[PDB]
């Protein structure tokens, strides 16, 4: 469960990046409101000639123009005001020729159907100013036909040129958001962007060679309107200190309910299911909450503990000196056997056995094992406070997720049994040695233990020696339970604490009250 | 230089089912099974078609 | 273990096309350089 | 679901509860009345009526005076409705659109023509407008929300399929959507599924040689017990058959189960 | 075929070869007839071409469908070359027109086998109820005079056609009966019209004529005892045209499986002999 | 049980069931087709009837033989509406005409199925070696544009005709073949021509095409590597035409068993059409 949810992360952050790099580019260089909606527009244009004899032009583009007006809705007058900007023009050109005296226009736009028309709109209604947060919003709006006018090009000689025609329809594509900076204020907005469709008539220029053209020139796109209009509808659907919290919010959590929820793959889908947002938060903040994990505790180590394989098999030639307590060079066992980087206080099998947990252990789980892995508590936690909170905003699901492996459980131990004989990386401090059956203790070894853990399968023991031996003897324990309390089985364990409820109910809450963070 | 995109009219829910269901009595058996026991993933489904 | 960084990759090809989509838009500009283009026939000057 | 046990245990009679507790509307067009004459007609039929077995009370005549307004406001009013339908030849269908209303059980929702372009599901969604002058023009959507032999932005590409009717029932190719046209000044359309059936009405038709085609398909033609036809002679003399034949005409109908929340 | 003899088993293996309708989708064809008006009130340039996206809907490929224009009932009666596998032909009964309605109907729902007749040269006999005379074209004008036994007229001098019996005038398609078993001296206006020798019988697993207009009825039987009403025979209530189309389009399948293909390898079916 | 559905099962009974042609002489009907020039030489005006006369000897009752004049192979191409239970056409060789004469050869020896076209609304395409469009009459004139899956033009603009690529300048007759499996916006002078899509089926069980000089040809196959030669193709060396008539009725027989029973038209049929 946690296994996934946990894993499934690291293995999909490859995605961070195509994601991440979009944002750029695109970067920079509750309560529901009703409203009809009335959009009124207008393009503008800038025409600049060449210098010289007169003959020649050197631009015709669109440039944004900005509309005000006041139409009523709902028996109140309400005053608007819309800019409209294009994207994706085409560049077209006419050369009659390189004499002085050759007409000519050096650039001028077009938009198809590649281009998009953007209408700015604002409004002075309450509805409006209130949309600060957005969960979400769909228009349905009617279409419209922008046709272009003449625009006749004179000529210090003769017969003058004329643009004419010309034509796209706007249709209603795609809802975001938008705001606009003056001089001092801002104007919130969720500017919707118009595609486009050619349309009859077609435009050309007369006396040259241009003609059945389809698309709007920005030779005079308002073709003598004082504006042009899109109505409709749209509706909206809309609504340090925190880990203080969280610890509190924990002391709460039930048992047999928790572990069960250990026992679901809670996956990707699954957690960012009931946070509700705004927008793309927990969407790019699956993302985010992956741009923090690739990026700390977990990642690292995990990325380590694979180099230290790789380059100890591709070394061998020179495999580094190190140390192995075991049969064997094996990064997991002996890596962690020398490389005792840190010092001074007690024993010695603790430090290694230590070092070796430090790998061993936490690291162990993103691959594979048995039963309800320690992580797979830590998920059930998460999902479970994640969402007696409620709340939404990105800046937070990230981090908070990740922090929280690093520091959950903060120690823990585990076990490798193999001709019953229960071996105990009691991390931190402790180790013992079992004879399976009759819960007993005979001198561990740092050398039995080398192997049987480096290439075995091994147990993220939910219960302990200390919590099983005293279990062991103010009950009963049957041969055939203890022997699955050993793989972790759930059943059996699930049993106990939601029966029984003696003992049990600690070693098992305890670790709750562990994963504080 | 063309003026408007073209537009292709699509089939219909109710429609495609009832050739869904005659198209079935006949898959076998056997064959059938077995590719059930074929992780057929993402990449898979979206191959053909 | 191969097993899956193999298999993994194939299964997440899917991707390959949405992120490819990206770079595009966001690449240089395209042009349409395909204008159609006529073909010869040959007709002159007659006076004296 | 009810038990199946049969042992025999007729009721005996039915009429007779009928009689007592349920209402008799009559719907006429005016002409009827008027070739009548007399300003006790609707009384002396009533006396008439309690031979059959209606009490005085009982028994209510609604005047329509065309199919046209008739067919816009069916606010049937009483629990059996029997409505006499003079057979004018260039009116046909607006009385089948008439019928197709009354004779059977309708449900509706209201339309905004002006911001959603809709579309029929099956066939059994319609779409019912009616009022002063009904004028219905269309443009099927291709699946861009772009005109198929029309631009949705000049109506005067659209595809006329009603030219001022005061009731039209209008069908269109299924599973498609269209930008819809109407004088909503005048008209008022409306999406209905139909079904149910009527347990009341009884459309007796006056005159011809009546067949009539009551379904928007080809295919099928059905053929109602509530769906009757008398030769006309007199007026007279169809009222006096209605009176005389009133249980034979209850009886082919009988009172309505809908749950209607329209009540 | 080469195959009839020798029976197929009647075992109820009970499987039944899902649709029908996928494999009519892909390898038919589907023929309108209309006539001029239904074109001319719809006053668009573009509507065979609309109509044909919208068939898609129902499932119909882009070259499948397709739109005849007959102007008259007349007309289509005689040079009718049913083209393409499934006909569905619109009809708004005229009520003048109901009998040129009927013998057209009559030809198209019905399954005919001609000969060709002389005449100028022989004095012939119709055999049984299915044995009728079908003669069409410009103006089609039917003079019959009966002979009893001996090559002699009754009621008439197979010499003088003025003694004759009018029994058409000027049609542009007629289906003529006559008192089974007698012979019949006939003076046809061969000049405008074609008079061929017909058996009838099988019917038409293709059109279908719908039915425009009033309260229509039609009579395949030259009889009074019978009246046969078949799927084949579909009938639409008049609102608009456009109403008309759309209809035949939302319900194409349900109109072609009233029908079913199989049976179209003629051109026209005046089958020759 | 008519649904063609089909089983048989043969057993050799070996009853070679006897003449064969015994039963064609008092039910079928023989047709013969010419040409002007044929008759006009003969230059009788009961020639028709002698030969009538004649073919009693060869077992033909009086009523059974009919004689139909084509004037030119480009008018006989037209309608072909052939007339008679079995159809013996006799080709005079024009040496210009050829393929005028394989095209009309390769519509009366084979079987065809067709539907019509609109050239005007839908751009078409050939499906297999068997899906052929088959124009004709007065002035048949066929310019084709193929269309890559755009439907743009390849050589050509979808808009202006004169960048067609003429494959038909004024036959009465044309088969038309295209690459299989593409597009193609069609430009037929429908004015004068009239263009269907047919797809090529059974063979016909009926004419027999005759052919009068050369050393001969006409091959019906629109690829280069088949030639098929049927039984329905015979060929006749040319003295004079009276001569040609005798050695038909002469052989009557032998060209009727070279057809026989129009497998399609037989009464027999239902799934497989008429």
């Amino acid at each position: 469960m946690a296994s996934l949810i946990y894993r499934q992360l690291l293995t999909n952050s490859y995605t961070v990046d195509l994601s991440d790099e979009i944002q750029e580019i695109g970067s920079t260089k509750e309560m529901q409101y009703n409203r009809d909606i009335t959009i009124r527009f207008k393009f503008a244009s800038s025409i600049v000639k060449s210098g010289g004899l007169g003959y020649k032009w050197s631009e015709i583009s669109f440039k944004p123009a900005n509309y005000q007006y006041t139409y009523t809705r709902d028996g109140e007058e309400v005053t608007a005001h819309t800019t409209c900007s294009v994207n994706g023009m085409n560049d077209f050109n006419f050369n009659g020729g390189s004499l002085p005296t050759d007409f000519v226009i050096s650039r001028y736009e077009v938009i198809k159907e590649n281009s998009y028309v953007y209408v700015d709109y604002w409004d002075d209604s309450q509805a409006f100013r209130n949309m600060v947060y957005v969960r979400s919003l769909a228009a349905n709006l009617n279409s419209v036909i922008c046709t272009g006018g003449d625009y006749s090009f004179a000529l210090p000689v003769g017969q003058w040129p004329v643009m004419t025609g010309g034509a796209v329809s706007l249709h209603s594509a795609g809802v975001t958001l938008s705001t606009q900076f003056t001089d001092f204020v801002s104007l919130n907005s969720l500017r919707f962007r118009f595609r486009l469709t050619v349309e009859e008539p077609s435009f050309s220029i007369t006396r040259t060679r241009v003609s059945r053209l389809y698309g709007l020139p920005a030779a005079n796109p308002n073709n003598g309107k004082e504006y042009y209009e899109v109505a409709g509808r749209f509706s909206l659907i809309s609504l340090g200190e925190l880990r203080e919290e969280f610890n509190a919010l924990s002391q709460e959590i039930a048992m047999s309910q928790l572990i069960d929820l250990a026992l679901l793959p809670l996956d990707m889908f699954s957690m960012f299911s009931g946070i509700k947002s705004t927008i793309d938060a927990a969407k790019s903040m699956a993302t985010s909450v992956m741009k923090k994990f690739k990026k700390s505790g977990l990642a690292n180590s995990v990325s380590t503990l694979t180099d230290s394989l790789s380059d100890a098999a591709s070394s061998i030639s020179r495999g580094a000196s190190i140390r192995s307590v075991g049969s064997s060079a094996s990064a997991w066992t002996d890596v962690s056997t020398q490389i005792t980087d840190v010092s001074s206080s007690v024993s010695s099998i603790s430090t290694q056995t230590s070092t070796i947990s430090r790998r061993l252990r936490l690291k162990e789980m993103a691959t594979q094992t048995e039963g309800m892995n320690f992580d797979d508590i830590s998920a059930a936690v998460l999902k479970t406070k994640i969402d007696r909170s409620t709340q939404i905003s990105p800046n937070t699901l990230p981090d908070i997720v990740t922090e929280a492996s690093e520091k959950f459980i903060p120690n823990r131990a585990y076990r490798v049994i193999n001709n019953d004989e229960v071996f105990e990386a009691g991390t931190d401090g402790r180790f013992f040695a079992y004879r399976v059956e009759t819960f007993d203790e005979i001198p561990f070894d740092v050398q039995k233990f080398a192997d049987l853990v480096t290439d075995s399968p091994v147990i993220s023991a939910i219960i302990d020696f200390k919590t099983l031996k005293n279990l062991n003897d103010n009950y009963g324990i049957s041969r055939q339970q203890a022997f699955n309390l050993l793989r972790s089985d759930p059943r059996v364990l699930r049993e106990f604490i939601n029966q029984d409820n003696p003992i049990i109910r600690n070693r098992i809450e305890q670790l709750i009250m562990q994963c504080r963070l | 230089n063309s003026v408007t995109v073209r537009q292709d009219l699509e089939r219909q829910l109710g429609e495609l089912r009832e050739e869904f269901n005659a198209l079935s009595q006949e898959i076998a058996m056997s064959q059938l099974i077995d590719l059930a026991l074929l992780p057929l993933d993402m990449f898979s489904m979206f191959s053909g078609i | 273990m191969a097993s899956l960084i193999y298999r993994q990759l194939l299964t997440n090809s899917y991707t390959v096309d949405l992120s490819d989509e990206i770079q595009e838009i966001g690449s240089t500009k395209t042009q349409n350089v395909t204008i159609n283009l006529g073909p010869f026939a040959q007709t002159g000057y007659a006076p004296v | 679901p009810i038990t199946g046990s049969m042992d025999t245990a007729y009721a005996n009679s039915t009429q007779e509860e009928t009689f007592l507790t349920s209402t008799l509307c009559l719907y006429y067009p005016t002409e009827a009345a008027t070739e009548i004459n007399d300003n006790s007609w609707k009384d002396t039929l009533s006396q008439l009526f309690l031979t059959k077995g209606w009490p005085t009370g009982s028994v209510y005549f609604k005047e329509y005076t065309d199919i046209a307004s008739f067919s816009v406001d069916p606010q049937l009013y009483c629990d059996y409705n029997v409505v006499l339908m003079k057979y004018d030849a260039t009116l046909q269908l607006d009385m089948s659109e008439l019928a197709d209303l009354i004779l059977n059980e309708w449900l509706c929702n209201p339309m905004d023509i002006t911001l959603y372009y809709y579309q029929q599901t099956d066939e059994a969604n319609k779409w019912i407008s009616m009022g002063s002058s009904c004028t219905i023009k269309v443009c099927p959507l291709n699946t861009q929300t772009l005109g198929i032999g029309c631009l949705t932005t000049d109506t005067a590409t659209f595809e006329e399929v009603a030219t001022a009717e005061k009731l039209v029932i209008t069908d269109v190719v299924d599973g498609v959507n269209h930008k819809l046209d109407v004088t909503t000044a005048t008209c008022t359309i409306r999406n209905c599924k139909k079904l149910g059936p009527r347990e009341n009405v009884a459309v007796i038709q006056v005159g011809g040689s009546d067949v009539l085609d009551i379904t928007a398909d080809p295919t099928t033609a059905p053929q109602t017990e509530r769906m009757m036809r008398i030769n006309w002679k007199k007026w007279w003399q169809v009222f006096y058959t209605v009176v005389d034949y009133v249980n034979q005409i209850i009886q082919a109908m009988s009172k309505r189960s809908r749950s209607l929340n329209s009540a």
